[PDB]
């Protein structure tokens, strides 16, 4: 399966996931591809703030679904 | 000469040095750090306002979920001197000034890049988890260009510096 993640900096990125993958897995996959620590990552799909523990199927995220990534980094 | 703990050799040439340029530890250090890199003349008011403006002026990109807060609230909130800037501010400021901004993340030993594929020029700010500083070469150059050979030597220097700073306990973090 293939999903997309778009950033506020105009970046679009293609992940390869599974409906049973947790948001955490996705966050790790984003770390592995973009070098961003998961604790600095907020993921959003369909106006929802996705939780680390739930899965991709739980949010009906499926083929060619686009996720939104926003970082923290407050100092 | 022997480098200070806040300095790092760049490349093998031995002529060039990367170093922390510390900024005021108040609540607006992210803005001090960016302002130093780009304007070298402190501004915070102007920087806060441009963020707040862009947010108000595009409620579609910066909608309430993205912002974790109602579009109007965040626009007001980020105008307060006690509000900590973060990734959302960096993104906007980067766009508006057509300069990429790279966060050298000490705790992670990573470099988180903003708009690196839209703008070839970038600055480096140093993030210790609760505070931002600026990074300069030879204490005079703050804007680099990712298409030059020097650039990789600089990024490599930034990473080692981050690594040294983490080892010596200047990291902190929160999550």
């Amino acid at each position: 399966m293939q999903i997309f993640v778009k950033t506020l900096t105009g970046k679009t990125i293609t992940l390869e996931v599974e409906p049973s993958d947790t948001i955490e897995n996705v966050k790790a996959k984003i770390q592995d591809k973009e070098g961003i620590p998961p604790d600095q990552q907020r993921l959003i799909f369909a106006g929802k703030q996705l939780e680390d523990g739930r899965t991709l199927s739980d949010y009906n995220i499926q083929k060619e679904s686009t996720l939104h990534l926003v970082l923290r980094l407050r100092g | 000469r022997v480098l200070k703990s806040t300095e790092m050799s760049i490349g093998g040439s031995g002529e060039n040095v990367l170093s922390v340029h510390p900024v005021l530890d108040d609540n607006s250090c992210l803005f001090h750090a960016i302002a130093y890199g780009i304007f070298k003349q402190d501004s915070v008011r102007d920087l806060r306002e441009m963020v707040s403006k862009e947010v108000l002026n595009n409620p579609v990109k910066f909608n309430d979920a993205i912002l974790d807060k109602p579009n109007k609230d965040y626009a007001q909130w980020i105008l307060k001197m006690e509000s900590w800037g973060g990734a959302i501010e960096i993104g906007i400021i980067s766009d508006a000034l057509a300069v990429a901004i790279y966060v050298v993340d000490i705790d992670a030993v990573k470099i988180e890049k903003f708009n690196e594929d839209k703008f070839d020029n970038y600055i480096l700010i140093l993030f210790n988890g609760i505070h931002y500083d600026s990074l300069t070469m030879n204490e005079f150059k703050t804007v680099f260009n990712k298409n030059q050979p020097e650039s990789d030597d600089v990024l490599t220097a930034a990473l080692q510096l981050a690594s040294n700073l983490k080892q010596t306990g200047y990291s902190f973090n929160t999550h």
